[PDB]
């Protein structure tokens, strides 16, 4: 009797347990909140434009940076291969130097320029 | 209109110099406001404080002093050239006779119109720790100014790092009605019109809805349907994980 | 009417009129197309992950 | 968590180790900048770092850090290299004499190496085409490293050289580069072409600051590297 | 003593075997010997590791065979073995601790229902089922259909299709096994067509058509023509025609229920859509039958819940309505609650997964 | 132990106040309070100084501005004593400041526990708040508390530290600067209730309730586009795979695109739902 006596403050010690997790099930969105806003405030207004040569290795990437230089940057946690290019433009990070998103296809420059009309009034014949 | 925009530092500065000076209920620290009234939107980018002192028995009795008034002000000059004179702050939870005789000094120096503002250490209900109100006149007539707080990148984040909704709302709301009711009866005996017209015309304008009431609900379904779809969707990752689940328990068994 | 050049409908047996508005639909059921064919598939994706 | 402190890096700079030094540091040279002596990683011995090996130097510090995959990331202009090529001998075919030609020249050393050095006579490395313009070889030029399986690679010599201090050598050196670690593939020589391909008749105005460089690193790819396989 | 019983069972569980249809013995000596070796604390203080162990599965289809036409042969009452087994069954359950009984309790009650089913009054099984209600978790998908089947049948006796409706769902979908998928699958079928006899409705064959064989697509298509047209003479002569496949089923009381419904099913069938509807336009439609019952017939069917209709015996007719609406307020939110209760059932997937 | 400066409420934003005109610019101030070292390091006040044309050197502060400027600290309750003086540099690697040498050296003479405090980012800013100081040892400062063991010091794994150009000397001997905070219950009441987005506060409901139904029109639009484009990527991603194995280094494939479908659907529906709540609540 005394070890059935033992086995049942086992199981009233995890009583008070069952209701624990919960309560770190939702301290803890709380703070994965947290670190999900942190991320969105990374990129936000202030961003470079490099050019991406090859991938390496996950959370890893080698670019080409418009000021000149060439960096090995981190590639975000999204883009692994279905989403990632093998050569196209891409955004930076300025100070971080960290891989942020693929820009659009924009073949246009400062030199030799290429116009494109928008809504042509001509009406044909 | 016109909107006062209150930077965090301008705040959090008025409310240093009541600890460090000690001072008590029967003393409301005196400030000058730093900004640019030029513009619809007053911001405050600079404050501090003067050696004021406050005298309960004679509301005309303060103290006061201009010279540095004026030095400050051009001392401060060479951190921005966009701090000038709009206006002065003091503390105090209420406006006693000593606040509206003191109104007249810095509009000698002021060209647009000043502006006021009550600093509150204590904070005892709703929300706005700091209201701003406009000194003119036609007799002394203040009109209050909506409160908001704006400030720079580096100052917006700053304070996130040092701190590293339907309940409140309903509970302010009805806290509205209870405050209203108070400020009707005790202006009723007071007198024994021209107040109550002005809470006449906002609390006058299913009562009116009756019309959209029919609209209303038809467009509560059409979000339910949005609702309903996206509850389908959630449902179905709950039953791709179950069996994803025993697809571990599978191996568990061979391995 | 039935070209989709006019508008409304009438009435045989008092030989009246009838208003019909020109949209008759706003986009709501295009969602359903998606719902349908999530169901019609994914579902069925389901069983050859269990058997 | 443990990643948004790995998101944070000063940068790290590409270059690679030309040779080793007894002081336990080691000769990169920085393809954006130049030549840096920098410290060898703690955790990664001397021995290990050869001629031309890609590594990782960083940028705060200036010291190597990891050791990367070994390969030369190519500038794309013109000059990537494609997959997959698409086209065969029977949609040019019909020609009995240039097919015979073109066989004997590039295909034949490919199969058989052993049949020039037993006979004593070298093997052709280079071919120049003759005929009108027009003849249908844009189509047979995808087939040439299609049937012999090797890299496709198409070289324009106009879009290697710009009048920019440094953008006119490294482009061009960066060719020779790879044409070893690729050795089993046939360059394509364009912006010469007067065979009506691509006709431009060639450009002798223009090519004043490439023959400088270019012309050097072809000669000296056959005679001092002998490094077979590669048809100019 | 719990290994050397259950090494005895091992081999006893063997002959039950052959004692299912297999090899019978003797009908009169066999069922007094299969007693006297259960009895004597099989079942004991329920030790460790007892379950399956028992009887169970194996003595469903035997004492049913005992009863009819070989022990008894209608020559007394009961089967006085069967007597000592009810107070062996329900003594079972009483000494029952609700503690690891799952599947064991739910095997016991299947005989006091299949008895009421043939000879017995059904009303008192009302009273078991609130003792029968438990989180088995022990049941095995074989049983899980079995167990969800006679609570089905049990409901359709007591006039109520819309309770008996979630248990026969999930009848269907479980025991893949072949002999279920055959002999039980095709009964159990023809009762889940036999809610919606009672419903109204009446689907066509599609699936079924390929589920079972010919010997239940018969009856069935005789039956949906007859209570979708609204005749009494065709509906009459299927039951004389198919009253074989009636009784051994258990399904001969359509002749009552199934018929109030040929004609409740044939009103939503024929137009009523006009406002006024006379005398002699109902008595022309529905053959002659409807001729006889006018006023009565449509009395009783607005407040069943089939129809919304008027009656004027002034001018004689009828004010029917067809049950058609715009939603505007509560029109739309009736359904509301409803959609938010449909998902309640799949609300329970979270603790699932 | 070490002085752990704690950095008040008001002594944060006024550093980037004051450093506010130009990025290649440099202003100066002044650190006030008074601490006793183990534990205590406070700072009461701080106040800027004009910018000079000789940049940052012994010749930059004023002491006519000083001293007239000190006379008010007195009378305001501001008077403490002078803990040090806090700089604004443009920073580089190592010595941010290239014209700050000599200043330091002349403000150990008078308090050998003083320090120098710089703003680091200045337009680099990130939400850490790095903050770079300097304080000169040369010789003495030793036979005393222990000044590594507070905070992650005792360091040199390879030469990684804060911005590796540092290694052992940093400026110089590694003063290893400890930044945390210290407020008050009133100061930390506000920013916690004042602080979360913007101010709609006080009432949420009419706010943001025409702003949001106005929109919900072209809302319930866009959601629909985010839903076509979810069963389209599951479709193409079990259809690919006959093989259940590994060679298409896709070490995890669905729970990214699984996701995709997921936490955008559970974005969706209860922006949809909880301010659908309070999009009414008319009653009467």
């Amino acid at each position: 009797y005394f070890k059935l006596k033992k086995l049942e403050k086992e199981y009233e010690l995890l009583t008070l347990q069952e209701d624990y997790i919960k309560d770190e099930q939702r301290h803890l969105k709380r703070e994965l909140k947290r670190a999900q806003e942190e991320v969105k405030r990374i990129q936000s207004v202030p961003l470079v434009i490099g050019q991406f040569l090859e991938p390496i290795d996950q959370n890893t990437g080698i670019v080409s940076s418009t000021t000149g230089m060439s960096y090995v940057v981190r590639i975000l946690s999204t883009l692994d291969r279905e989403l990632l290019k093998p050569s196209m433009s891409v955004a930076l990070h300025r100070h971080s130097n960290a891989l942020v998103d693929i820009l659009p296809p924009d073949s246009d420059s400062s030199i030799s320029v290429m116009g494109e009309n928008e809504k042509p009034d001509v009406t044909y014949a | 209109h016109e909107k006062v925009t209150i930077a965090p530092l301008v705040l959090l500065s008025a409310l240093d110099h009541y600890e460090r000076t000690q001072t008590k209920e029967n003393k409301r620290c005196v400030g000058v406001i730093l900004g640019d009234a030029n513009s619809s939107t007053i911001r405050v980018t600079n404050s501090f404080a003067l050696p004021f002192e406050e005298d309960e028995k004679n509301s005309d009795v303060w103290f006061l002093d201009h010279n540095y008034i004026e030095n400050m002000n051009e001392m401060c000059k060479k951190i921005n050239a966009k701090e000038k004179l709009i206006g002065w702050y003091h503390s105090g939870p209420k406006l006693r006779a000593s606040d509206l005789k003191i109104n007249e000094l810095f509009k000698k120096y002021t060209q647009n119109n000043p502006l006021l503002l009550i600093v509150d250490v204590k904070q005892q209900g709703v929300g706005l720790p700091t209201d701003a109100y406009v000194a003119i006149e036609q007799e002394k007539t203040f009109l209050h100014l909506p409160c908001t707080i704006e400030a720079e990148e580096a100052e917006e984040i700053g304070v996130e790092h040092l701190l590293r909704i339907r309940l409140t709302n309903q509970l302010k709301s009805l806290k509205g009605l209870q405050s209203k009711l108070k400020d009707v009866v005790e202006y009723l005996d007071k007198v024994i019109h021209t107040i109550l017209g002005k809470l006449q015309d906002v609390f006058n304008l299913n009562n009116l809805q009756k019309a959209l009431t029919v609209k209303t609900n038809d467009e509560l379904m059409v979000i339910y349907i949005s609702n309903l779809v996206r509850s389908i969707i959630a449902f179905d990752d709950l039953i791709e994980n179950k069996i994803q689940n025993k697809k571990i328990q599978e191996q568990r068994v061979k391995d | 009417i039935l070209d989709k050049i006019f508008y409304g409908v009438l009435d045989q047996g008092n030989g009246w009129l009838y208003v019909y508005e020109t949209p008759n639909q706003d986009a709501t059921y295009d969602s359903a197309l998606e719902l349908v064919g999530q169901l019609n598939k994914v579902v069925d994706q389901l069983f050859e992950k269990a058997s | 968590k443990d990643e948004l402190r790995l998101l944070q890096e000063p940068g790290s700079y590409v270059g690679e180790v030309i040779k080793i030094v007894s002081d336990k540091k080691v000769l990169v040279k920085v393809q954006p900048e130049g030549k840096y002596i920098v410290d060898v990683a703690k955790d990664i011995n001397v021995k290990d770092l050869k001629a031309s090996q890609r590594v990782c130097l960083r940028s705060d510090s200036y010291m190597l850090h990891k050791v990367l995959e070994n390969k030369a990331d190519p500038l794309v202009s013109l000059m990537m290299v494609e997959k997959v090529p698409d086209s065969t001998y029977d949609m040019v075919g019909g020609l009995t004499k240039q097919i015979k030609e073109i066989k004997e020249v590039i295909e034949l050393p490919v199969k058989h190496p052993e049949l020039f050095e037993s006979l004593g006579i070298a093997q052709p490395k280079g071919v120049i085409l003759y005929g009108p313009p027009g003849t249908g070889k844009t189509l047979l030029a995808r087939a040439v490293a299609h049937h012999t399986d090797c890299k496709f690679i198409r070289v324009s010599g106009a879009e290697l050289v710009q009048k920019y201090i440094g953008e006119g050598s490294r482009m061009v050196r960066e060719l020779f580069v790879m044409a070893r670690e690729h050795a089993p593939s046939i360059i394509f020589m364009d912006e010469i072409d007067s065979i009506g391909s691509t006709r431009v008749e060639g450009s002798g105005g223009g090519d004043s600051e490439v023959q400088r460089t270019m012309l050097e690193l072809l000669n000296q790819l056959d005679g001092f590297e002998t490094s077979k396989n590669i048809k100019i | 003593k719990t290994i050397e019983v259950t090494a005895e069972i091992n081999c006893f569980m063997h002959l039950l075997v052959q004692l299912f249809l297999w090899d019978s013995k003797e009908l009169e000596q066999l069922v007094e010997f299969n007693r006297k070796v259960v009895i004597p604390n099989l079942l004991c203080y329920y030790n460790l590791r007892s379950l399956n162990l028992i009887n169970a599965k194996l003595w469903f289809y035997i004492y049913l065979s005992h009863e009819t036409l070989a022990r008894s042969s209608e020559e007394i009452n009961s089967d006085n073995q069967n007597i000592i087994l009810r107070s062996t069954m329900m003594k079972f359950l009483k000494i029952a601790s609700l503690k690891h009984d799952n599947e064991t309790k739910a095997m016991l009650i299947n005989l006091i229902l299949r008895d009421f089913l043939n000879n017995g009054e059904v009303d008192s099984a009302s009273d078991f089922i609130s003792k029968l209600e438990y989180p088995h978790t022990d049941v095995s998908s074989s049983l899980e259909a079995r167990y969800f089947f006679y609570l089905s049948k049990i409901n359709a006796i007591q006039l109520d299709y819309s309770t008996a409706n979630e248990y026969i769902i999930a009848a269907i979908r479980k025991a893949p096994h072949n002999s279920k998928s055959l002999g039980f699958l095709q009964q159990s079928n023809k009762l889940h067509c036999c809610i919606q006899l009672l419903m109204g409705d009446i689907p066509e064959l599609s699936f079924f058509h390929q589920s079972n064989m010919q010997k239940s697509l018969l009856p069935y298509y005789h039956l949906t023509k007859a209570v979708k047209l609204g005749d009494l003479k065709k509906f009459t002569s299927t039951i004389t025609k198919y009253k074989q496949l009636l009784l051994k089923d258990d399904t001969y009381q359509l002749c009552v229920r199934l018929r109030s419904n040929v004609i409740k099913t044939g009103i939503r069938i024929i137009s009523l859509t006009y406002k006024k509807i006379s005398l002699r336009d109902i008595c022309l439609k529905l053959n002659l039958d409807s001729e006889q019952t006018v006023e009565y017939m449509v009395s009783r069917a607005i407040r069943d819940g089939v129809i919304e209709a008027k009656i004027n015996h002034e001018d004689g007719f009828i004010e029917t309505t067809e049950l058609l609406n715009i939603y505007d307020s509560e029109d739309p939110q009736q359904v509301f609650d409803e959609r938010i209760k449909f998902a309640n059932q799949l609300h329970d997937e979270y603790l699932v997964s | 132990t070490k002085e752990t400066v704690y950095i008040s409420s008001i002594a944060l934003l006024k550093m980037l106040k004051h450093g506010r005109a130009g990025v290649p610019m440099e202003v100066m101030g002044l650190m006030l309070g008074e601490f006793v070292d183990d534990y205590t390091v406070n700072v009461v006040d701080v106040f800027a100084m004009p910018q000079s044309g000789t940049g940052v050197s012994v010749e930059a502060v004023d002491d006519v501005f000083q001293a007239k400027m000190m006379d008010m600290l007195k009378q305001t309750g501001r008077d403490q004593m002078v803990v040090g003086w806090y700089h604004s540099h443009p920073g580089f690697g190592c010595w941010l400041s290239s014209v700050d040498v000599n200043t330091q050296k002349s403000f150990e003479q008078l308090n050998s526990r003083a320090v120098a405090v710089v703003v680091d980012p200045i337009q680099s800013v990130k939400g850490k708040v790095v903050i770079d100081a300097f304080r000169l040892i040369d010789t003495g400062a030793l036979i005393n508390n222990l000044e590594p063991r507070q905070t992650t010091s005792n360091t040199g794994l390879l030469n990684k530290a804060n911005i590796q150009a540092l290694i052992h000397g940093l400026n110089r001997h590694y003063y290893s600067l400890n930044i945390d905070y210290h407020k008050t219950a009133k100061e930390t009441k506000m920013l916690m209730n004042l602080h979360k987005e913007q101010w709609q506060s006080g009432l949420k409901m009419y706010d943001y309730e025409e702003k949001e139904e106005s929109n919900l029109a072209a809302t319930k639009s866009m959601v629909k586009i985010a839903e076509q484009y979810s069963k389209r990527i599951e479709e193409e991603k079990e259809l690919t795979e006959e093989e259940l194995k590994t060679r298409y280094v896709g070490r995890q494939d669905p729970k990214k695109h699984l996701s995709e479908t997921a936490d955008e659907t559970l974005e969706n529906n209860i922006v949809s739902v909880l301010t659908a709540g309070v999009n009414s609540v008319a009653i009467k």
